[PDB]
RNA sequence: GCUUGACGAUCAUAGAGCGUUGGAACCACCUGAUCCCUUCCCGAACUCAGAAGUGAAACGACGCAUCGCCGAUGGUAGUGUGGGGUCUCCCCAUGUGAGAGUAGGUCAUCGUCAAGC
RNA sequence: UCCUAAAGAGUAACGGAGGAGUACGAAGGUGCGCUCAGACCGGUCGGAAAUCGGUCGCAGAGUAUAAAGGCAAAAGCGCG
């Protein structure tokens, strides 16, 4: 019944947005269960953290079947 | 007496009605 | 069929997987009839060296063997060798690694193409 | 056995009874299960494995045993989870199983009307029954206490009723 | 009163009443209705009310359509109450009205009977509203 | 899942540490770990950490 | 049925706003598959006279806007959902040769003699009027007869069970929703 | 220059449905399971040896817009900024501008390799 | 964990809703394989219901546990 009692509000979302040069261990995206995949040469961490594994510029691409929003580095 | 009783009844439509709506024909494992 | 949407629901791990390391392909496809051999650059849609059955100097009318396959296995590995390269990974498509796979498998190996 | 009948008069038979344009859309025969319910006395681990025996000798070959899928705690309880047993007596095996069922073994214990009248679902009806755990070679008098249940019908390997009404039938057999 | 039969939750937020009714401005099952022309607040014993003036005042058939349905809770306070000690609990229900909704429909009366009740449906209502006929 | 002790077979006294559910199994663990006083893979067989 | 139109050069929002509060106009579109789309200004008082007519959106209405002349079907309308007039109109080219689908009204002909009024105690119930067809312009509807003279009590007339004038596609009935027109029932 | 395979690009304007059509090459179904291998019980999947037959099934190509899916123009709602009002809400200037629906589309378009024509 | 929270983060209330103080030696790893659930219609103990044969199917199942977010390379399921 009685109501209080919220949690500490994690800071999820993107970092390193469409066009930013990325060097190769940055996060990329904090994600709660993969509104984004790992594309190109980006990594899926354990708590599906997108990191980067090599350096460029980041892409968003929406690619394929299932609808699936891509981040992916593109070496440029 | 009138008290032993059968209990089959997915062999009952009248005997091979082709399904009874579950649709394959004639012997009994997946193999 | 409901044997081949399965067998490419299968393959597609590995092929998904080769993909994502950029690796030269060995592709097969084994058909009833016979078996074909194909490398795919590290792309999925370019093809550097093709060897099948029905190459016209192994069609013989007992094509389709676990023979066949061991003839196609050195067929390919030296037409590989012409297209410069090594370090390729094998992919079995779905099909399971025993048979005339198997055994294209292990003679494109012996041809110096190397899994 | 599917034979000298089936090589020579089944197969041309049905061409020009169904009036097949060509051949392989005459019927095969395949497959259904049993589902022979050893849901009764659901948590016992003792008498599916005399189910298995019983269904073994009278096959000839190994059953597995079918398990429960959800927890319907209604009709009996969700812990008796092995209730199940199935065989197929294979195309191959079929000859040998022909000739042993509506052959001579067709009285398993008594009919007044074995009609093929009242069903008409389009899929290709015929008439026969099993009610007996029994009857079939290789049983006893008594060496154990049998409780069992044996469930056949047919399909079309094709298409419609009319279409499988005529390839199911093999002798005067109604 | 009209209430449903059960909600998701109990509590609403206050909230806002903007825009126009775009949707639910139509005369869609009777012949003649009774539209809101301003907006406002429906307290489900005010649409009784007028429902029941409406079929009170036909005395003879027709069939009448009641349009709006109250499905945000409001809340109260009590008397001698200390504020924030909680959300208060719910009271009534409440249908939000914007200008153009459509509140009640009539088929099978004249033009004449249809308009003198929905004045009497009118006048037990705290919304300005209108009478229209099917376009 | 009170916690237990694993050590090494190996001569030297390092240990990795765990827990167990013991009312369910109640037998002791064999798996083969990494020693690194030894520098291989071991078998591990232990409990009682005090 | 002539309505008197122009140019409208001018698109936008606070363009329309002023369109229907200063000038008493009021915008619309002429479209349809054969020629780019032309916006329009109308007249407020203009349509409305038109709008009061029964057959109003069943009908050929020819459309000046300069000297061109057009045939014109109203296939939209736009109306202020508090006050009730009309913004913008929205309506569609004519062609001899096109499927044109439009609203026709039903018309519900003889209903004092209905054998569940007369005899049997029951109202007629009108569940649905504005039926929307598939026809050339050749055959215009301006009205679709529904007869409710030999219908019972507790009896309910559909969409086939009523007449389609002269090769008009009812759009419902070439699906499989067969819609209840009208109704005849007990009283309260 | 087209047909059949394999692999991709792209993920419905590419789908689903309905109809016609394909066998010689290819593929599918097919024959048999000694031998590899397999069946919580299999030669009906997986596997081997095939070459009697069939394109029925499946798959492919061509058709059709009823279904699905795309989808204008115009308007409407929202809204940044600045100002008003009768200020729980709107209006004006200015910039922007949908979702829905309407007209209308769509029965895909590409590339690499290999056999055939 | 969701809302409040104003489409990046963050953001208060004795504001609105729920949970946790653990489980697991496999419920981890890997290789190989496989899809769930639902209506249907089937009466000689269960009869809407168990065991299956799946025609339509068209993610609505499942995930150790609350909610949210994710799942075909399934992250679901079985075996070595």
């Amino acid at each position: 019944t009685r109501n209080g009692r919220d949690s500490e509000s994690k800071r999820l979302g993107v970092k390193l947005f469409g066009g930013q040069a990325v060097k190769a261990g940055n996060i990329l995206v904090r994600l709660r269960g993969t509104k984004f995949h790992a594309g190109y040469g980006v990594g899926l961490g354990k708590d599906h953290t997108l990191f980067a594994k090599v350096d460029g510029v980041v892409k968003f691409e929406t690619k394929g079947a299932f609808g699936r929003k891509y981040v992916s580095i593109v070496a440029a | 007496k009138a008290d032993i009783h059968p209990t089959y009844e997915a062999i009952e439509a009248t005997c091979s009605c082709g399904n009874v709506i579950k649709t394959r024909s004639t012997l009994c494992k997946p193999i | 069929s409901v044997k081949k949407e399965t067998r490419l629901r299968r393959a597609r791990k590995a092929r998904l997987k080769m993909r994502e390391l950029e690796t030269v392909r060995l592709c097969v496809y084994r058909s009833s009839q016979h078996i074909y051999a194909q490398v795919i650059a590290a792309d999925g849609g370019k093809v550097l060296a093709s060897a099948s059955t029905l190459d016209k100097d192994l069609r013989e009318g007992a094509t389709g063997n676990i023979d066949a396959a061991k003839k196609v296995g050195q067929l390919v590995a030296e037409r590989a060798k012409a297209a410069g390269v090594t370090q390729v990974a094998f992919d079995r498509s779905g099909f399971k690694y025993h048979g005339r796979v198997k055994a294209l498998a292990d003679a494109a190996r012996e041809g110096g193409l190397e899994f | 056995r599917l034979k000298e009948l089936y090589r020579k008069e089944i197969a041309p038979k049905l061409k020009e009874e169904l009036q097949l344009a060509n051949v392989m859309e005459v019927p095969r025969v395949t497959k259904i299960t049993l589902n022979m319910g050893l849901g009764e006395a659901v948590g016992d681990k003792k008498i599916i494995e005399n189910a298995v025996a019983d269904l073994e000798k009278i096959t000839g070959q190994k059953p597995v045993v079918t398990y429960a899928r959800k927890s319907i705690a209604g009709f009996k309880i969700a812990a008796g989870w092995p209730i199940g047993v199935k065989v197929t007596l294979r195309s191959d095996r079929m000859y040998e199983f022909l000739d042993r069922l509506l052959s001579i073994s067709l009285p398993r214990v008594r009919d007044f009307r074995g009609l093929n009248a009242k069903s008409f679902d389009g899929r290709g009806n015929y008439s026969m029954g099993v009610k007996e755990q029994i009857i079939f070679p290789e049983i006893d008098y008594d060496k154990i206490d049998a409780l069992r249940g044996l469930d056949i019908t047919l399909t079309t390997t094709a298409r419609t009723d009319d279409e499988g009404r005529a390839l199911l039938r093999a002798f005067k057999f109604p | 009163m009209l209430q449903p039969k059960r909600t998701k939750f109990r509590k609403q937020m206050t909230g806002h009443n903007r825009g126009l009714a775009h949707r639910g401005s139509k005369v869609s099952f009777g012949e003649y209705a009774l539209k809101a022309t301003s907006r406002g607040r429906l307290t489900a014993r005010q649409i009784e009310s007028a429902r029941r003036a409406l079929t009170r005042h036909v005395k003879r058939g027709g069939k009448i359509w009641i349009r709006v349905f109250p499905d945000k809770p409001v809340t109260k306070k009590p008397l001698e109450v200390r504020m924030g000690k909680g959300k208060g609990g719910v009271e009534y229900w409440v249908a939000q009205i914007q200008p153009g909704k459509v509140l009640y429909e009539i088929e099978g009366v004249s033009e004449e009977l249809a308009r003198e009740a929905f004045a009497l449906a009118a006048a037990k209502l705290p919304l300005a509203t209108s009478f229209v006929k099917r376009t | 899942r009170e916690l237990i002790r694993l050590v090494s077979s190996a001569g030297t006294g390092h240990f990795y540490t765990t827990d167990k559910n013991k009312r369910t199994k109640p037998e002791k663990i064999e798996i083969k770990k990494y020693d690194p006083v030894v520098r291989q893979h071991v078998i591990y067989k232990e409990a009682k950490i005090k | 049925f002539i309505v008197n139109a122009q140019v409208r050069s001018d698109l936008g929002k606070g363009a329309s706003r002023r369109l229907r509060r200063n000038a008493g106009l009021v915008p619309a579109v002429v479209y349809g598959g054969d020629k780019e789309p032309q916006s329009v200004t109308l007249e407020l008082r203009e349509i409305a006279k038109l709008l009061e007519n029964e057959a109003a959106f069943s009908h050929v209405i020819a459309l000046n806007v300069g000297g061109v002349k057009e045939t014109v079907l109203i296939k939209a309308l736009q109306r202020h959902p508090a006050k009730g007039f009309v913004m913008h109109a929205d309506f569609l080219r004519v062609v001899a040769d096109h499927k044109l689908t439009a609203h026709v009204p039903l018309h519900f002909i003889n209903e004092e003699v209905a054998v569940g009024v007369k005899q049997a105690g029951g109202e007629i119930s009108h569940t649905i009027s504005e039926v929307e067809v598939s026809c050339l312009p050749k055959d215009l509807p301006e009205f679709i007869e529904v007869d409710m003279a030999k219908v019972e009590l507790g009896q309910i007339v559909h969409l086939s069970d009523l007449k389609a004038p002269k090769g008009v596609e009812l759009v419902q009935l070439a699906h499989g929703n067969d819609l209840a027109v009208a109704n005849i029932h007990a009283s309260r």
